[PDB]
Protein backbone atom coordinates (compact mmCIF):
# COMPACT_ATOMS: atom_id res chain seq x y z
CA UNK A 1 0.00 0.00 0.00
CA UNK A 2 1.63 3.16 -1.34
CA UNK A 3 0.09 6.65 -1.28
CA UNK A 4 1.49 9.83 -2.84
CA UNK A 5 1.48 13.08 -0.86
CA UNK A 6 -1.25 14.60 -3.03
CA UNK A 7 -3.43 11.51 -2.67
CA UNK A 8 -3.05 11.52 1.13
CA UNK A 9 -3.82 15.26 1.21
CA UNK A 10 -7.14 14.76 -0.61
CA UNK A 11 -8.53 13.30 2.63
CA UNK A 12 -7.12 15.89 5.05
CA UNK A 13 -10.12 18.20 5.41
CA UNK A 14 -12.64 15.36 5.44
CA UNK A 15 -11.53 13.94 8.83
CA UNK A 16 -11.59 16.58 11.55
CA UNK A 17 -13.05 14.47 14.38
CA UNK A 18 -10.87 12.76 16.98
CA UNK A 19 -11.42 8.98 17.00
CA UNK A 20 -13.79 8.00 19.78
CA UNK A 21 -11.26 5.49 21.15
CA UNK A 22 -8.64 8.24 21.51
CA UNK A 23 -8.12 8.84 25.23
CA UNK A 24 -7.08 12.39 26.19
CA UNK A 25 -5.42 12.01 29.58
CA UNK A 26 -4.42 14.98 31.69
CA UNK A 27 -0.71 14.47 31.04
CA UNK A 28 -1.25 14.81 27.27
CA UNK A 29 -3.74 17.69 27.27
CA UNK A 30 -0.81 19.92 26.23
CA UNK A 31 -0.52 17.88 23.00
CA UNK A 32 -4.12 18.47 21.84
CA UNK A 33 -5.05 21.15 19.32
CA UNK A 34 -6.47 24.43 20.61
CA UNK A 35 -9.69 23.44 18.81
CA UNK A 36 -10.70 19.77 18.62
CA UNK A 37 -13.63 18.06 16.94
CA UNK B 1 -14.16 1.99 2.83
CA UNK B 2 -11.07 3.21 4.71
CA UNK B 3 -7.66 3.28 3.08
CA UNK B 4 -5.35 0.97 5.04
CA UNK B 5 -1.73 1.88 5.57
CA UNK B 6 0.97 -0.70 4.93
CA UNK B 7 1.96 -0.45 8.59
CA UNK B 8 0.21 0.71 11.70
CA UNK B 9 1.89 3.73 13.29
CA UNK B 10 1.93 4.97 16.90
CA UNK B 11 2.25 8.58 18.02
CA UNK B 12 4.35 9.03 21.16
CA UNK B 13 4.78 12.19 23.21
CA UNK B 14 7.40 13.39 25.70
CA UNK B 15 5.79 16.16 27.75
CA UNK B 16 8.32 18.72 29.02
CA UNK B 17 6.15 20.10 31.86
CA UNK B 18 8.60 9.99 30.04
CA UNK B 19 7.82 8.94 26.44
CA UNK B 20 4.13 7.92 26.37
CA UNK B 21 2.22 6.22 23.55
CA UNK B 22 -0.74 8.30 22.41
CA UNK B 23 -2.59 6.42 19.67
CA UNK B 24 -1.96 3.72 17.08
CA UNK B 25 -3.52 4.43 13.68
CA UNK B 26 -3.79 2.10 10.71
CA UNK B 27 -5.63 4.03 7.98
CA UNK B 28 -5.33 7.30 6.07
CA UNK B 29 -8.64 8.39 7.61
CA UNK B 30 -7.39 7.62 11.13
CA UNK B 31 -4.14 9.49 10.46
CA UNK B 32 -5.94 12.72 9.59
CA UNK B 33 -8.44 12.26 12.45
CA UNK B 34 -5.54 12.38 14.92
CA UNK B 35 -3.19 14.74 13.09
CA UNK B 36 -5.93 17.39 12.75
CA UNK B 37 -6.47 17.32 16.53
CA UNK B 38 -2.91 17.49 17.90
CA UNK B 39 -0.64 20.52 17.91
CA UNK B 40 1.64 21.15 14.98
CA UNK B 41 5.26 21.63 16.12
CA UNK B 42 4.90 25.43 15.92
CA UNK B 43 2.49 25.20 18.89
CA UNK B 44 4.23 22.52 21.00
CA UNK B 45 5.91 23.46 24.27
CA UNK B 46 9.66 23.97 24.36
CA UNK B 47 11.57 20.71 24.98
CA UNK B 48 8.60 18.61 23.82
CA UNK B 49 9.23 15.61 21.57
CA UNK B 50 6.55 14.16 19.29
CA UNK B 51 7.21 10.73 17.77
CA UNK B 52 5.55 8.72 15.00
CA UNK B 53 6.95 5.17 14.80
CA UNK B 54 5.89 1.92 13.20
CA UNK B 55 3.61 -0.01 15.53
CA UNK B 56 5.56 -2.22 18.00
CA UNK B 57 8.78 -0.22 17.48
CA UNK B 58 9.35 1.77 20.64
CA UNK B 59 11.55 4.86 20.29
CA UNK B 60 13.41 3.61 23.38
CA UNK B 61 16.27 1.40 24.58
CA UNK B 62 13.80 -1.50 24.30
CA UNK B 63 14.34 -1.83 20.53
CA UNK B 64 18.10 -1.64 19.86
CA UNK B 65 17.65 -2.38 16.14
CA UNK B 66 16.31 1.18 15.91
CA UNK B 67 17.73 2.79 19.06
CA UNK B 68 21.32 1.91 18.09
CA UNK B 69 20.86 2.54 14.35
CA UNK B 70 21.07 5.53 12.07
CA UNK B 71 19.52 8.97 12.44
CA UNK B 72 18.95 11.53 9.69
CA UNK B 73 18.34 15.01 11.11
CA UNK B 74 17.21 18.38 9.73
CA UNK B 75 17.19 21.68 11.65
CA UNK B 76 14.48 24.30 11.11
CA UNK B 77 14.09 27.78 12.58
CA UNK B 78 11.81 27.58 15.61
CA UNK B 79 8.18 27.48 14.51
CA UNK B 80 9.10 26.94 10.83
CA UNK B 81 9.01 23.12 10.84
CA UNK B 82 5.27 22.46 10.41
CA UNK B 83 5.35 21.59 6.71
CA UNK B 84 8.58 19.61 7.04
CA UNK B 85 7.00 17.54 9.81
CA UNK B 86 3.80 16.89 7.81
CA UNK B 87 5.69 15.99 4.63
CA UNK B 88 7.93 13.64 6.62
CA UNK B 89 4.83 11.89 8.06
CA UNK B 90 3.09 11.60 4.68
CA UNK B 91 6.24 10.19 3.04
CA UNK B 92 6.62 7.60 5.81
CA UNK B 93 3.03 6.35 6.13
CA UNK B 94 2.58 6.51 2.35
CA UNK B 95 5.56 4.14 1.96
CA UNK B 96 7.27 6.53 -0.43
CA UNK B 97 10.89 5.79 0.57
CA UNK B 98 12.56 3.26 -1.73
CA UNK B 99 14.37 1.88 1.34
CA UNK B 100 11.41 2.41 3.67
CA UNK B 101 11.88 -1.02 5.21
CA UNK B 102 14.85 0.52 7.06
CA UNK B 103 12.77 3.41 8.45
CA UNK B 104 11.64 3.07 12.08
CA UNK B 105 9.87 6.39 12.62
CA UNK B 106 10.38 10.13 12.87
CA UNK B 107 10.44 12.60 15.74
CA UNK B 108 10.19 16.36 15.97
CA UNK B 109 12.06 18.01 18.84
CA UNK B 110 10.86 21.51 19.70
CA UNK B 111 13.72 23.47 21.26
CA UNK B 112 14.46 27.10 22.11
CA UNK B 113 16.54 27.97 19.06
CA UNK B 114 15.35 25.45 16.49
CA UNK B 115 12.96 22.65 15.65
CA UNK B 116 14.66 19.36 14.77
CA UNK B 117 13.13 16.51 12.79
CA UNK B 118 14.89 13.15 12.73
CA UNK B 119 14.23 9.87 10.93
CA UNK B 120 15.51 6.85 12.86
CA UNK B 121 16.67 3.98 10.65
CA UNK B 122 17.87 0.40 10.96
CA UNK B 123 21.14 -0.92 9.51
CA UNK B 124 23.17 2.27 9.76
CA UNK B 125 26.13 0.41 8.23
CA UNK B 126 24.20 -0.17 4.98
CA UNK B 127 25.75 2.84 3.24
CA UNK B 128 23.55 2.50 0.15
CA UNK B 129 20.25 2.28 2.04
CA UNK B 130 21.08 5.24 4.29
CA UNK B 131 22.20 7.38 1.33
CA UNK B 132 18.97 6.54 -0.53
CA UNK B 133 16.86 7.57 2.47
CA UNK B 134 18.78 10.80 3.03
CA UNK B 135 18.62 11.72 -0.67
CA UNK B 136 14.91 10.97 -0.97
CA UNK B 137 14.08 12.86 2.23
CA UNK B 138 15.87 15.95 0.93
CA UNK B 139 13.71 15.63 -2.20
CA UNK B 140 10.47 15.22 -0.24
CA UNK B 141 11.42 18.36 1.73
CA UNK B 142 13.41 20.27 -0.92
CA UNK B 143 15.76 21.58 1.78
CA UNK B 144 18.59 23.92 0.76
CA UNK B 145 21.21 23.01 3.39
CA UNK B 146 21.91 20.72 6.27
CA UNK B 147 20.67 17.14 6.34
CA UNK B 148 22.91 15.42 8.93
CA UNK B 149 23.48 11.71 9.50
CA UNK B 150 24.49 10.19 12.84
CA UNK B 151 25.55 6.61 13.66
CA UNK B 152 26.34 5.45 17.21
Amino acid sequence: KKYSRDFLLKFAEQFLDLPHNFEVTSDIESLMSTHTN
Amino acid sequence: QPHPLEHSWTFWFDNPSSIRPIYTFSTVEEFWSVYNNIHHPSKLAMRADLYCFKHKIEPKWEDPVCANGGKWTVNFPRGKSDNGWLYTLLAMIGEQFDCGDEICGAVVNVRSGQDKISIWTKNASNEAAQASIGKQWKEFLDYNESIGFIFH
